[PDB]
């Protein structure tokens, strides 16, 4: 999913 | 001159901190006088704070700001104080309290090294963000997962060892079975994906979950009214990376084609998204693999065309996963199929 940034 | 606005939000943080672990220690099990009641977040103004240090960390040159002045280690302990003092709560201040702080979290190790190392260092921090699985704020659900989804990408050795000494694996995919929102099960399902990805024990533990392959399975045909794709892609990514397992155990095999998985996974070559392609392909790799059933059940559903379609794809992870799969099919060949029968 890879990472991300808070939604 | 300088206000240091951050700094002063932090110096907060860590007071607040202090005065817990104060209460902690007079507060114990074996137990003298409770004529001092605990500190309540709401009585400091914790939320205001640590609501504006999660605003502030969406950008990142606040982010570097607060790395400075390590705001990960005193939000991560607020966190874990919150936690460890208040446990499962339900409280509107506390699930506040936590989401921001996990938000600021999230935020955090977002892109940096050195924070995903660090806050995987903290352990009884991340048993207090795996215990917040199974809070009642699917809201705080997801905003762990989405925690737990960045510390599990390109985890360092001891990052992957900690995430998976403290169960997270296991907590994340009972926390999937109980989920109604879609929101929370993207980002808990997006930490599996990530996750599953480590080693033989996370694939081992995901499969190991009462419900969890054939809840997989289901996610392959998924109805969004998000309009979106994001479930199917992440619970076949995460289906992809335990096939290797799958591969080699008929009980769970079985669980797979009572649930017409092997069917699924072929209209998914269709699929219009390149991701939910590359994960049927590297799942029907391993399922293709030395098993005689699925290999006979594969040919009778026409797999050879399709996957003849997918060879000559530029995509490297099609190309692989449609060639690997078909050549398994190729070399072990029902009667019927075969060069010599039926030219």
């Amino acid at each position: 999913a890879g990472e991300a940034l808070a939604d | 001159h300088h206000h240091h606005h951050m700094l002063h939000l932090l110096e907060q943080i860590r007071a607040y901190c202090e005065t817990c672990w104060e209460w902690q220690e007079a507060h114990e099990p074996g137990m003298d006088q409770d004529k001092n009641p605990m500190p309540a977040p709401v009585e400091h103004q914790i939320c205001p704070a640590v609501c504006v240090l999660m605003k502030l960390s969406f950008d990142e040159e606040h982010r570097h700001a607060m790395n400075e002045l390590g705001g990960l280690q005193a939000i991560a302990e607020l966190l874990q104080v919150d936690c460890e003092m208040y446990g499962l709560t339900n409280d509107h201040y506390s699930i506040t309290l936590r989401r921001y702080a996990g938000m600021a979290l999230t935020n955090l190790t977002f892109g940096d090294v050195a924070n995903k190392a660090t806050l995987c260092s903290m352990k009884g921090c991340m048993r207090a963000l795996v215990a917040q699985l199974k809070s009642e704020s699917e809201d705080l659900q997801q905003v762990i997962a989405s925690v737990l989804r960045n510390l599990s990408w390109r985890a360092d050795v001891n990052s992957k060892k900690t995430l998976r000494e403290v169960g997270s694996v296991k907590a994340l995919m009972e926390c999937a079975l109980e989920v109604k929102k879609e929101s929370t099960l993207k980002s808990v399902l997006s930490a599996l994906w990530n996750l599953s990805a480590h080693c033989t024990e996370n694939k081992a533990d995901i499969c190991a979950v009462d419900g969890a392959l054939a809840f997989l399975v289901g996610t392959l045909t998924y109805r969004s009214q998000t309009n979106t794709l994001a479930i199917i892609e992440s619970g076949g990514g995460i289906l992809r990376n335990v096939s290797s397992l799958i591969a080699t155990n008929e009980d769970h095999r079985q669980i797979l084609r009572e649930n017409n998985c092997l069917q699924t996974l072929l209209q998914h070559l269709k699929s219009h998204s390149l991701t939910i392609v590359s994960n049927a392909c590297g799942t029907l790799w391993n399922l293709s693999a030395r098993n005689p059933k699925d290999q006979e059940a594969l040919w009778d559903m026409g797999a050879v065309s399709m996957l003849k379609n997918l060879i000559h794809s530029k995509h490297k992870m099609i190309a692989m996963g449609s060639a690997a799969a078909l050549r398994n099919l190729m070399a072990n060949r029902p009667a019927k199929y075969k060069d010599a029968n039926i030219m």
